[PDB]
């Protein structure tokens, strides 16, 4: 199982410095070629780095070098990004990337983490409050309102990811106050409403906001 | 007549990549390759066609120290009509090679905790080096079928390697430093004598 | 450092079509080729690497085909499942580069909106603003009207919206509009109306509550 996962992103300021950190399992890491590539809020895939297997040659698309350096440890199977006075055309998600086996000869498909949201922003960091949107009074409809929470990105599931069927998480609306906002709902059967339990669980890294919500009639 | 200056050479503070190995001349002075033996701090002293014990009655036109640093389980590579990567690409014995091998363990000078990128082997050539080549050159190799344009790519690689030395390696993986000896014997004045 | 052209930009296709996506690679890239599919809100997944040979679990609807300076991906029969963004990427040298993209929405027939209020709750209440939510669920196309209606008084100013993209299972949207109130102006009025109009419905739906059950 090849697995890659990103983590360090969040809000960082205008000029500021952030670090992220790509871990990887499931293949002999010191034989891969590593790559950074990054996506911006509804553009397309923009690659900016590479190490060779042993960190012996890196390189840089040129909206980044001078400011960002990759590295890697074939101790730990983690790769790096430093990035360094960052500004607004550099909010993305970045994704980590498993890319050439100098070890064989023949083309393998590469393997991209999960990816991670950075964003450079001033603005401060802002937890949610989280509203039942309470059902009914069949098929009956019922969701979790996640109100006013800096920056992007909030999560929610369902019964802790029990409950996938029927599921729709809007995309986040930003106010004029400058917060996000987002909703999200379930179609359910009507008669499961009083046996079976709903749950939404919203989580906000940036701030460290964790919170399950009931939805229940009345 | 003055003292010949293996001490600058086992004792250097900085040591060159294997693939960029340096040559020291030895000339005009007077050596005890005993108390290069006696300082039983190394662990691989093997001779070729010569001895310890014998090098002091013996004199030589030059002597050359050719010294670099490897890992533990390349050491077994700097020696006489041996094969591997080192041995290929980085750093060949002649068959007639009349000199000594010694190597020793440098974890606590060479590794470092993020590792160590400064030591570097070559891992692709085109062809076997000739004893006592150097090659070092950058180009990218063309592992496949297709040019390389000198840019990485698939099965385009930059041929230097990284040690990425670390102090919790295994042994093997350790960065050792190998000082090879070379006594050579001109038709000409004999100038690095021992002390006999 | 190698160009890539991908074309078409966007398309739309019915369940069930063949569709063909192409990419021109400004030099020769022989076979070093990889297809991405990325899903809404989810990382790009390759498909298809040294441009035809097909990733495990990858339906075999998905074939690739080129060699050189043009390559072709294509879906045999376009599923519900397929709705996402497709992207090349060039693996000869790096700076690895990509095509721009290719949006793929499925055609289907119009399905009306169901239609759900949801009055705020007690909790947000406390702290002195009032959201109404209004709920679209599965309906096709996507142009649809919200209007909100406050003891028959006509909102506006005070209504934002998202939508989802295309649902993976039945192609439809779902719509979510919210009415952001203080609490006074809130209390100071019954009857809270969301008036609906879609293609799929023969007149207007609207959804209602009054304030306090
Ligand atoms: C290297 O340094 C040590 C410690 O000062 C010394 O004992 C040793 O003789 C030196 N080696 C040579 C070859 O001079």
């Amino acid at each position: 199982q090849v697995q890659m996962v990103e983590s360090g992103g969040g809000l960082v300021r205008p000029g500021g410095s952030l670090r992220l950190s790509c871990a990887a399992s499931g293949f002999t890491f010191s034989d891969y070629y590593m790559s950074w590539i990054r996506q911006a809020p509804g553009k397309g895939l923009e690659w900016i780095s590479y190490i060779s297997s042993s960190g012996s040659s890196m390189n840089y698309a040129d909206s980044v070098k001078g400011r960002f350096t990759i590295s890697r440890d074939n101790a730990k199977n983690s790769l790096f990004l430093q990035m360094n006075s960052l500004r607004a055309e550099d909010t993305a998600v970045y994704y980590c990337a498993r890319e050439f086996d100098l070890t064989k000869i023949i083309m393998v498909p590469p393997y991209w983490g999960q990816g991670t949201l950075v964003t450079v922003s001033s603005a401060s960091t802002k937890g949610p409050s989280v509203f039942p949107l309470a059902p009914s009074s069949g098929t009956a409809a019922l969701g979790c309102l996640v109100k006013d929470y800096f920056p992007e990105p909030v999560t929610v599931s369902w019964n802790s990811g029990a409950l996938t069927s029927g599921v729709h998480t809007f995309p986040a609306v930003l106010q004029s106050s400058g917060l996000y906002s987002l909703s999200s709902v379930v179609t359910v059967p009507s008669s499961s409403l009083g046996t079976q339990t709903y749950i939404c669980n919203v989580n906000h890294k940036p701030s460290n906001t964790k919170v399950d919500k009931k939805v229940e009639p009345k | 007549t003055n003292l010949c200056p293996f001490g600058e050479v086992f004792n250097a503070t900085r040591f060159a990549s294997v693939y960029a190995w340096n040559r020291k001349r030895i000339s005009n002075c007077v050596a005890d390759y005993s108390v290069l033996y006696n300082s039983a701090s190394f662990s691989t002293f093997k001779c070729y066609g010569v001895s310890p014990t014998k090098l002091n009655d013996l004199c030589f036109t030059n002597v050359y120290a050719d010294s670099f640093v490897i890992r533990g389980d390349e050491v077994r590579q700097i020696a006489p009509g041996q094969t591997g990567k080192i041995a290929d690409y980085n750093y060949k014995l002649p068959d007639d090679f009349t000199g000594c091998v010694i190597a020793w363990n440098s974890n606590n000078l060479d590794s470092k905790v993020g590792g160590n990128y400064n030591y570097l082997y070559r891992l692709f050539r085109k062809s076997n080096l000739k004893p006592f080549e150097r090659d070092i050159s950058t180009e990218i190799y063309q592992a496949g079928s297709t040019p390389c344009n000198g840019v990485e790519g698939f099965n385009c690689y930059f041929p230097l390697q990284s040690y990425g030395f670390q102090p919790t390696n295994g042994v093997g993986y350790q960065p050792y430093r190998v000082v090879v000896l070379s006594f050579e014997l001109l038709h000409a004045p004999a100038t690095v004598c021992g002390p006999k | 450092a190698i160009q890539l052209t991908q074309s078409p930009s966007s398309l739309s296709a019915s369940v069930g079509d063949r569709v063909t996506i192409t990419c021109r690679a400004s030099q020769g890239i022989s076979s070093y080729l990889a297809w991405y599919q990325q899903k809404p809100g989810k990382a790009p997944k390759v498909l298809i690497y040294a441009a035809s040979t097909l990733q495990s679990g990858v339906p075999s609807r998905f074939s690739g085909s080129g060699s050189g300076t043009d390559f072709t991906l294509t879906i045999s029969s376009l599923q519900p499942e397929d709705f996402a963004t497709y992207y090349c990427q060039q693996l000869k040298s790096y700076p690895l580069t990509f095509g721009g993209g290719t949006k793929v929405e499925i055609t289907r027939t119009v399905a009306a909106p169901s239609v759900f209020i949801f009055p705020p709750s007690d909790e947000q209440l406390k702290s002195g603003t009032a959201s109404v939510v209004c709920l679209l669920n599965n309906f096709y196309p996507r142009e649809a009207k919200v209007q909100w209606k406050v003891d028959n008084a006509l909102q506006s100013g005070n209504s934002q919206e998202s939508v989802t993209e295309q649902d993976s299972k039945d192609s439809t949207y779902s719509l979510s509009s919210t009415l952001t109130l203080s609490k006074a102006d809130y209390e100071k009025h019954k009857v809270y109306a969301c008036e609906v109009t879609h293609q799929g419905l023969s007149s207007p739906v609207t959804k209602s509550f009054n304030r306090g059950e």
